[PDB]
């Protein structure tokens, strides 16, 4: 990817860019999911060993804080200030925001906000005054690369961020091990009740959490189960990483083409009734300009 | 009934 940004980029030092930083040793990891209800499109499979260069990963995702700092540092103008508008989930809508007629096809808990964007992240009257310490959100994969960019460093591959989400652990079903609450105790935060009609909010939080919520993984990093999708660098595909070549095996970086970016992890909205999809394998995507309330992302860097 | 979806896009509210 050959970016354009309208900031030049500072010079940093390697001890400031480590800061809250976790450093992730090169070596393999198996990689992907078998669980026999993943969706077959969304290619958890297959299982696979992969090689990964040593590399740094953030221990949190982006805060609204540090995005602020980017922003007046650079002037940054995010997607979705340049569109008008982000999505926002329904339950999350003040009543008589203004709202398109928009209709993502399948999923009408989405409203399309006109002035929703991160400083505004349920659209106009909203604001981040109490969430400071939450994930940026409404930030796209252009959003994202240009944050870390600027902050001397990168996305992460789909491969670093499933070997530090994993955090030590061989094929177990979330960052922590296979159970989802063990000793009764939340672990991350996703959607409890009847999606998408009531959020329980068992687990402390119906919207965003505050990135250091819950006990981090094996590795140190906080939230990368629930929260927030997590943009990666990877182009998505179903089936690329089916095959098995070096390209495919170390240091993967996906296909080299594509039309929408890979995101990890699961966020807010996740149930096991709906998507099933907060388990560490799993994946989606989105279109690199799009942007919405429970998405977001963390760095990556080269040591 | 489809596939789940998780990622709204802004490509997908498209339609004429
Ligand atoms: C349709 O196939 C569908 C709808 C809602 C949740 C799961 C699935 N598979
Ligand atoms: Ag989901
Ligand atoms: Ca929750
Ligand atoms: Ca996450
Ligand atoms: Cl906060």
């Amino acid at each position: 990817h050959m970016p354009s940004f309208d900031f030049d980029i500072p010079r940093r030092s390697p001890q400031e860019i480590a800061k809250g930083m976790v450093a992730i040793p090169g070596g393999t990891f198996r990689m992907g999911g078998e669980d026999p209800d993943a969706f077959p499109e969304d290619g958890e499979g297959p299982v696979r060993t992969v090689r990964l260069s040593p590399f740094l990963i953030d221990r949190y995702a982006v805060s609204n804080r540090q995005f602020a700092a980017f922003v007046k540092a650079t002037g940054y103008v995010t997607d979705a200030e340049r569109y008008g508008w982000s999505f926002v989930f329904h339950a999350h809508v003040a009543p008589g925001t203004p709202v398109m007629d928009a209709v993502v096809p399948e999923a009408p808990w989405w409203v399309a906000v006109p002035g929703a964007y991160w400083k505004a992240p349920e659209g106009p009257g909203s604001s981040i005054t109490d969430r400071p310490n939450h994930p940026v959100v409404h930030v796209s994969w252009n959003d994202a690369v240009a944050y870390a960019t600027w902050a001397g460093k990168r996305l992460p591959t789909e491969a670093e961020w499933e070997m530090a989400a994993r955090g030590g652990l061989d094929q177990a079903r979330y960052p922590w091990g296979n159970e989802l609450t063990p000793r009764g105790r939340h672990r991350c935060n996703i959607w409890q009740g009847t999606f998408p009609v009531h959020d329980t909010g068992e687990d402390g939080y119906t919207g965003t959490a505050p990135v250091n919520a819950f006990a981090p993984n094996g590795y140190g990093l906080y939230n990368v189960a629930g929260n927030v999708w997590e943009w990666c660098a990877d182009w998505w595909s179903a089936d690329w990483h089916a095959t098995e070549s070096p390209a495919t095996r170390i240091d993967p970086r996906g296909p080299e083409t594509g039309t929408a970016r890979v995101t990890k992890g699961g966020s807010f909205l996740c149930h096991e009734s709906y998507c099933n999809r907060y388990r560490v394998a799993a994946r989606t995507c989105n279109t690199p300009d799009s942007s919405a309330a429970h998405t977001g992302f963390r760095c990556a860097a080269d040591p | 009934a489809t596939t789940p979806l998780c990622g709204p896009s802004r490509a997908s509210i498209l339609s004429g």
